[PDB]
């Protein structure tokens, strides 16, 4: 969902 | 953004690139809030362009070279703070509405989601390190904007140091919060106005402070200053209209 990014 | 590196926009797939036609010019950074509302800076609209002049583009990694999963918008409307203050650039927010066919605008890709807005009661502790990102300059001086989207880290400054005497004077009013590099010396710049400043909260990156000004960018022991977002929270609420 939010704020989750390509780690 | 000064100091820090060259980004990916899929490691701040929140981030927005506001566009102003002139011919298209860059004009600020923006924030993915929903599908289809952007936060952003109130100054960053001092020139007063009509909505159809604003352009917001989701997914660039290059400022000016078209990612292959970018979404750009028209702006339906945008909302400027009512007390912003032109000297002081206290209430320094805005709302960006994007134009479509229906109640969805942008969707989720590995290169646009939305970040996480903070609790209302959201307190982290001195020194927590954040970071943030933006196509603006690299330094003051510089009469150009970033080719590329850029990343920094820095740490909230105690409210004790976010004082006008640390600011040379310049005023702070509670709606603002302090954040540096403690020790090339990272920072926000001109051009990166609207953007992003993210903490990790429980796993998630979470909105802590809108990019809004400084004297300078990256001078040792003079914080950036940004719009306390937590304090904004029931005005973005009663602000998000169709």
């Amino acid at each position: 969902t939010c704020g989750l990014r390509q780690y | 953004i000064k100091g820090g590196l060259f980004a990916d926009i899929a490691s701040h797939p929140w981030q927005a690139a506001i566009f102003a036609k002139h011919g298209e010019r860059f004009l600020c950074g923006g924030i993915l809030i929903s599908s289809c509302w952007i936060l952003s800076a109130a100054h960053c609209f001092q020139e007063r362009f009509p909505p159809h002049h604003l352009t917001v583009i989701l997914g660039r990694t290059y400022r000016v070279v078209p990612g292959e999963e970018e979404q750009k918008f028209e702006v339906e409307k945008y909302i400027v703070h009512k007390e912003f203050d032109d000297d002081t650039y206290d209430n320094d927010i805005a709302l960006l509405q994007l134009k479509s066919d229906s109640s969805r605008c942008a969707q989720e890709s590995s290169v646009v989601r939305t970040v996480c807005l903070p609790p209302a009661d959201l307190q982290l502790p001195d020194w927590t390190e954040c970071e943030l990102s933006g196509y603006g300059k690299h330094e003051a001086l510089s009469p150009f904007y970033s080719e590329r989207l850029k990343e920094a880290h820095v740490r909230l400054y105690p409210s004790s140091r976010c004082t006008s005497q640390h600011l040379l004077n310049r005023t702070v009013t509670d709606n603002m919060l302090c954040a540096g590099d403690t020790r090339n010396l990272h920072d926000a710049c001109q051009g990166d106005s609207g953007g992003p400043l993210v903490c990790l909260n429980d796993g998630r990156m979470t909105l802590v402070g809108i990019i809004s000004w400084g004297l300078g960018c990256g001078q040792k022991d003079v914080p950036g200053v940004y719009t306390k977002v937590t304090n904004y929270l029931d005005w973005i609420r009663d602000n998000m209209r169709p």
